[PDB]
């Protein structure tokens, strides 16, 4: 920790002695006896189990709409919107995803 | 071919359709804060809760 | 005067004058294409083993 | 005391993030390990994933631990990825004739002002690239024939 | 737990030397090639530590299938570490009785003097390096290498007639190469690049090795 001197006003730091190790610091006599036991106990912050991220799970959460997709007749499907600059004029797409077993991914 | 301020209007049976689509969606999104506050909304992916 | 790739693609196909999506040409639809401009009644049909 | 949560007790240094996906289908279920570093041949010279199938995103790691000519491949997917990402269709042999222009000399060489230098060797075009004098006094100084073609 | 997996990867390299001392052209039985652990287990034993399957009784020797008169030394050595002299004792205990081309699979970092020395004198004794860490998995049919298959020169001089190119015209290709290193090819050698797809079939490459 942090520990001054109460003459001078400075910093102490751990010096060896005669029989036994001081308190000592280079700016004015003083030395502090080392007694029984003086200790400081900290606590680092310990690390967690980490998540598994991806699947259907996550996937719950966006909704869905009803819309076929040309692949294997399935009318199950997620729909998201998206902003794009085209060409001549702005343009909002639509990004499709199949849910299903294939599982593609659309843009149109 | 043309175009007027007649085309674009809310119907009737519209103005009440997505009256109750507003207000079941503010009911529902009220209660999120307040199981926020309490503790709740437990979370499979990995990420904040906010 | 250095060599770059010994064929460009791999068969040497100018992908501006395809048809479908890589292809060459699409055979099914020329097939049914001139099924239809060549018709020929006299002429009768024919089994796969010949 | 600082630096012993510095130590590093187990893994690698370089891979910092690791996080499992999960893939579904008809009725199988998968599990893909994705994680987030730079030195593969510690990551595939491993016990769990299988190092035959892996694959990695940076071209100068996978060239230097696979090969020159596997470069060649990683590099044309991942274009491909990123324009079918935006709703665009090029061809194959687009990027292929462009993958293959920067793997027929030597190594996985960029189109930067230093690879143009190795690629040309033309003083002329590099002088409008250039700055004040350097290479047009070094050109003097040395004295090359620049052929006109 | 620990002594097992020393022993799985060990292994595991030794599959790996084994195949690619194979694919090269030496003679390799098949019983040696695919060995189990049971039939791995009854010829070196698995405890202890570094006992019984020590890295001096780790040295094989191969024979090469075209020219009888001729064959290669690789072993393993012993100290992680490489050193100056305990790699001269071996070459020298190489050199001895009748064999000039010798492998040294090296355990942990090496040395760059030794590199030095050993890049230094090649007038017919060559020593080539290999990491145990990177040999641990077989390179050439990971997921997207291409076959590679070395050309003999009478072949190259068609393939020259053919096209009507020289040598410097061929793309030529590093010799520091993971497959380069794995097939061991000098300068002065074309290799054919075999391309398959699920399109049209599988295109024909050629390329050489500087
Ligand atoms: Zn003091
Ligand atoms: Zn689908």
């Amino acid at each position: 920790m942090l520990l001054f001197c109460p003459g001078c006003g400075n910093g102490l730091i751990v010096e060896e002695g005669q029989r036994c190790h001081r308190f000592s610091c280079n700016t004015c006599p003083y030395v502090h006896n080392i007694t029984r036991k003086v200790t400081n106990r900290k606590y680092p912050k310990l690390k967690e189990v980490d998540d598994v991220l991806g699947g259907a799970a996550a996937w719950e959460n966006v909704d869905s709409t009803a819309e076929s997709c040309p692949k294997c007749e399935h009318p199950r499907a997620y729909f998201m919107q998206l902003q794009t600059r085209s060409a001549d004029e702005p343009m909002t797409t639509f990004y499709k995803c199949c849910n299903a077993q294939c599982g593609h991914r659309w843009r149109d | 071919f043309s175009i007027g301020i007649g085309d674009v209007t809310p119907g009737q049976g519209l103005l009440k359709a997505k009256y109750e689509l507003l207000n079941a969606g503010y009911k529902k999104c009220d209660e999120y804060i307040e199981a926020l506050n309490t503790g709740k909304l437990q979370q499979q992916p990995g990420c904040t809760a906010e | 005067g250095d060599i770059i790739q010994f064929i460009y693609g791999g068969d040497g196909l100018d992908p501006a004058a395809m048809e479908g999506k890589d292809e060459p040409l699409e055979f099914k639809r020329v097939l049914d294409n001139i099924k239809a401009v060549f018709p020929c009644p006299s002429e009768p049909a024919l089994s796969k083993n010949e | 005391k600082e630096d012993l949560p510095k130590v590093v007790v187990q893994g690698i240094p370089e891979v910092s993030r690791a996080v499992i996906h999960i893939d579904e289908q008809s009725g199988k279920e998968k599990y893909k390990l994705l994680v987030e570093g730079d030195n593969l041949r510690a990551v595939m010279a491993t016990h769990g994933v299988k190092g035959t199938r892996t694959t990695s995103n940076n071209t100068y790691e996978v060239e230097k631990t696979l090969g020159i000519e596997a470069a060649r491949t990683t590099i044309i997917n991942e274009i491909q990825y990123t324009m079918v990402n935006h709703g665009m269709s090029i061809d194959r042999r687009h990027v292929m004739l462009l993958s293959d222009l920067m793997t027929y000399k030597g190594e996985v060489l960029g189109i930067t002002r230093f690879g143009l230098a190795k690629m040309k060797e033309s003083v002329l075009m590099l002088a409008s690239f250039e700055k004040t004098a350097d290479h047009l006094f070094d050109a003097a100084y040395f004295g090359q024939k620049d052929s006109v073609c | 737990m620990d002594d097992e997996e020393e022993t799985y990867r060990l292994w595991k390299i030794r599959k790996t030397i084994m195949q690619l001392c194979h694919d090269r052209g030496y003679l390799v039985t098949q019983d040696e090639l695919d060995q189990t652990l049971e039939e791995f287990k009854a010829q070196s034993g698995d405890k202890p530590s570094e006992g019984r399957p020590r890295r001096t009784d780790l040295t094989v020797l191969v024979a090469h299938n075209d020219d009888p008169t001729d064959q290669m030394f690789v072993f393993f050595p012993e100290e992680p570490k490489v050193g100056i002299k305990t790699i001269k004792v071996y070459c020298q205990r190489m050199q001895e009785e009748n064999i000039t081309r010798a492998l040294i699979v090296v355990q942990q970092g090496m040395t760059p003097s030794a590199k030095q020395s050993l890049v230094d004198m090649a007038p017919k004794y060559i020593l080539e390096q290999f990491l145990q860490q990177e040999l641990l998995i077989n390179i050439t049919e990971h997921e997207l290498v291409p076959e590679h298959v070395v050309m003999t020169k009478e072949e190259v001089t068609e393939l020259l007639a053919r096209y009507k190119l020289r040598e410097n015209q061929l793309p030529r290709i590093q010799a520091g190469d993971p497959v380069a290193r794995y097939f061991g090819i000098k300068r002065g050698q074309v290799v054919k690049i075999i391309r398959p797809s699920e399109t049209a079939g599988r295109y024909i490459t050629y390329r050489l090795v500087q």
